[PDB]
């Protein structure tokens, strides 16, 4: 029995992420992809140092030397093929090293920035190694935006799968119609610690926000009334270290959390701040009423607190999905 | 359940045929609005009879643009020579014609093979009609043709298996679209 | 078939389609791109059995394209004009209703105009109904040249819909083949 997966969500939301783990999972080529790791490297550092000037109030560099590191990334930021000399990683490290460029990145939520940026940018001395050969984390970090459909088919205990990845951006949505009719369910995929964002396109439009005005769009559909859709909350490591973090406070992005309180089927994981249950959950029910609005119970919503990057966490909710797929005869 | 059941089907190996009464509206100046509905009746009234017989299927009729095709709606492998024979009738066809209008005119037939996706759209009015980027092509064709000659596609000459003289149609030098995507054509002797 | 003195020919187009149509393996090869125009005709054709409509006959769809046509079912009285009107706006209420569900932006093109033409069928095989006339040549080209989200009327029926409390802006003239040069006017919301 073939199935056919869709997953939905807005950009960067970690769909092509989670088709990765499948792949990782249940199915040398590196060597290509190392190049794709580079230019996160590169668009990471150069969009940090170019923010620092921007940024209100302006961001300075505890090394005024490092200026001449910043005049480097810069004047290189736009050039074609860049061949990464053995400067680069140096002039690279170097601001990353400095305080101040730092500084600024504690503030990346106030530009568009990639969110390998921290993980790639902590392993310079490894990428820029002429021997370097990327690890299965180095892929589900890499991060490429995806235009247009794609179908990966793979197999679990002899039963078919057939996932499929979309654009998240909006220019793409247009495409996702094309894989409505006869699908099984839907994996929606959330940034669930993207609340403290914007979208890409317009610079204004809250990236939950937007990942929510999407699902109520998916949701009250009517060509998926009776599509499941099984909800995947994302980035939940992120989350938790933002709101344990404490430096931007939920109920200033989104007020209605001052007057929440954590759940009673509330099941924390082991050794979890009730500070991010709460939050986390908060997240989800915010999702949770948009789906109990309408449905009729013609298709239902289940949730999942996930994290893509993790091969672990994937690995154990791709199953209590299957459990459902079948559970529910879908 | 959720969409509408639609009506389609894909149909591979098949050729089309798109022609036009060359300056219809050239003519359309000097004969009643009546008596250029008979000429075209009349003449769409034969052209159906030849297509019946050359194993074609009309398929709509648009003023003066007549398209029909072949390998269906059961699949013919000879689908080919089909609508080649059935762009000769049409060019008679209208020569005989061409003299009861009293007036010039002139078939500009196309054809192109590959594959489609026929049915009906919508839920009113139905009318069989037939869908892909073949079936555009085709239409280009018939557009950037000659006046008495069948314009073809490489495409189209793979399955004539030899049978038929052919020239350079160049058609990238008399339609955009063709141009456009390279494509080589050609015009039977 | 007869000929009426005055029917009202609209035809409304989705430019912005050709594109959206894509033969991927992924589409079926085109198949669920013309599942969502055959929502959208059908999301056309639900108009038509609405009681303010009841005079507007769908006589046809060429591509993406809807025709239909209001006066046909007579022997103000250039009030069935308005109609088309109203019925142009139906089908963009309902075009930007898909885009809802689509994510899409879809944009209507409309051409209406009002005249003589020559109701009847037409084809031997399988008679198929269709009206003629100049009127609707025009129709056509006024559409091909419209505006998105615009609606593009002729002088006469400019003054007509004026009389009916419409207010209407000079596209500027255009050359509609075989009449030469005409000056064209765009509906006014
Ligand atoms: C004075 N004109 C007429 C008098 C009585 C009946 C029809 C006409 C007339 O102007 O017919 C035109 C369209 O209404 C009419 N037509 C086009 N599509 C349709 C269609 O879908 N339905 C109907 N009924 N008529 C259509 O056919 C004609 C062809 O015009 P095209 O713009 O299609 O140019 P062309 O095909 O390349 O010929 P041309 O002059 O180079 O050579
Ligand atoms: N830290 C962390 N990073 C994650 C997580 N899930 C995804 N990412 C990272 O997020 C970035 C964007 O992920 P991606 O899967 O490309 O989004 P997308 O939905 O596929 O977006 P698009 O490609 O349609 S525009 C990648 O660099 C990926 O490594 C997570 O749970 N934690
Ligand atoms: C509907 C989609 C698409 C892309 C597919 C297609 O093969 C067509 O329907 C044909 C070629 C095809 O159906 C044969 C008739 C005709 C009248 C020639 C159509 C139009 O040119 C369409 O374009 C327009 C202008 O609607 C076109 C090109 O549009
Ligand atoms: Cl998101
Ligand atoms: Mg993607
Ligand atoms: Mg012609
Ligand atoms: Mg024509």
């Amino acid at each position: 029995a073939t199935h056919r997966l869709l997953l939905l969500g807005a950009g960067e939301s970690g769909k092509s992420t989670i088709v990765k783990q499948m792949r990782i999972l249940h199915v040398g080529e590196k060597a290509t992809k190392v190049q794709d790791i580079k230019n996160n490297l590169k668009e990471a550092i150069e969009t940090i140092v170019a923010a620092m000037s921007n940024l209100v109030p302006p961001v300075e560099l505890a090394n005024p030397e490092n200026q001449f590191r910043v005049d480097y990334i810069l004047s290189v930021m736009n050039v074609p093929d860049f061949d990464f000399p053995p400067e680069f990683y140096e002039h690279a490290k170097a601001l990353w090293e400095d305080e101040g460029v730092r500084a600024c990145y504690e503030r990346s939520n106030e530009y568009q920035l990639i969110d390998c940026a921290q993980y790639f940018l902590d392993k310079i001395d490894v990428i820029k190694q002429d021997d370097y050969v990327p690890s299965d984390q180095d892929l589900l970090r890499c991060r490429v935006l995806t235009s247009g459909i794609f179908e990966t088919k793979f197999q679990v205990d002899k039963v078919n799968f057939h996932m499929f990845d979309v654009g998240g951006q909006r220019d793409e949505r247009r495409k996702w119609i094309q894989c409505f009719n006869d699908v099984t369910a839907i994996i929606f995929v959330v940034a669930s610690s993207s609340y403290n964002m914007v979208i890409r396109e317009d610079n204004q439009t809250n990236r939950l926000q937007e990942a929510l005005n999407l699902f109520k769009s998916i949701w009250n559909n009517r060509w998926l009334r009776t599509i499941s859709v099984i909800l995947f909350l994302n980035k939940q490591d992120l989350l938790a270290e933002k709101v344990l973090a404490g430096k931007s406070k939920i109920e200033d992005y989104f007020p209605e959390f001052a007057r929440y309180t954590t759940p009673e089927d509330a099941t924390p994981e082991p050794g979890e701040d009730p500070r991010v249950t709460r939050a986390k959950y908060f997240i989800r029910d915010e999702f949770l009423r948009i789906s109990t609005a309408s449905g009729d119970g013609r298709h239902y919503c289940y949730p999942h607190f996930t994290c893509a990057v993790d091969t672990e966490n994937i690995r154990r909710v791709f199953n209590d999905c299957r459990d459902i797929i079948q559970r529910m005869h879908l | 359940m959720m969409f509408h059941k639609i009506y389609i089907q894909k149909h591979d190996n098949v050729s089309i045929l798109f022609a036009d009464i060359e300056g219809f509206t050239s003519l359309a100046s000097q004969c009643t609005a009546q008596e250029l509905v008979m000429t075209l009746n009349e003449l769409f009234a034969r052209f159906d009879k030849l297509a019946a017989e050359n194993h074609c299927l009309r398929i709509k009729i648009l003023g003066d643009c007549y398209y029909c095709v072949s390998g269906l709606p059961e699949a013919r492998a000879d689908h080919a020579h089909c609508c080649v024979e059935m762009g000769m009738d049409m060019i008679e066809a209208i020569s005989l014609v061409r003299e009861m209008t009293g007036v010039n005119v002139n078939m500009r037939v196309g054809i192109h093979s590959g594959r489609v996706h026929c049915g009906v759209l919508g839920l009113r009015k139905w009318q069989f009609d037939v869908w892909s980027n073949d079936v555009t092509l085709a239409n280009h064709m018939e557009a950037g043709g000659k006046a008495g000659r069948i314009h073809i596609t490489k495409a189209t000459l793979s399955y004539l298996n030899g049978d038929y003289e052919v020239e350079p149609g160049c058609g990238g030098e008399r339609n955009a679209y063709l141009k456009e995507h390279s494509i080589e054509t050609f015009l039977i002797l | 078939h007869q000929s009426y003195d005055c029917v009202c020919v609209m035809f409304a187009s989705i430019p912005d389609f050709k594109e959206f149509y894509t033969e991927s393996d992924v589409n079926k090869e085109g198949l669920e791109c013309l599942r969502l125009l055959n929502e959208i005709i059908a999301d056309f054709d639900d108009l038509l059995s609405k009681p303010k409509f009841s005079g507007v006959e769908k006589i046809k769809t060429i591509g993406s394209t809807y025709m239909a046509a209001t006066g046909l079912s007579a022997i103000r009285q250039y009030m069935h004009i308005g109609t088309m009107v109203e019925f142009a706006y139906a089908l963009v209420g309902k075009l930007d209703a898909i885009n809802k569900h689509s994510f899409n932006d879809f944009k209507l093109r409309v051409g209406i105009n009002h005249g003589p033409v020559i109701a009847g069928v037409i084809g031997a095989q399988k008679p198929q109904y269709d009206i003629w006339g100049n009127t609707v040549n025009v129709a056509s080209r006024m559409d091909s040249t419209g505006v998105l989200d615009k609606i593009q009327v002729t002088e006469e029926t400019s003054l007509i819909l004026q009389t009916l409390g419409y207010t209407c802006t000079c596209r500027g003239i255009i050359n509609v083949k075989g009449k030469g040069d005409l000056k064209t006017y765009f509906v006014n919301t």
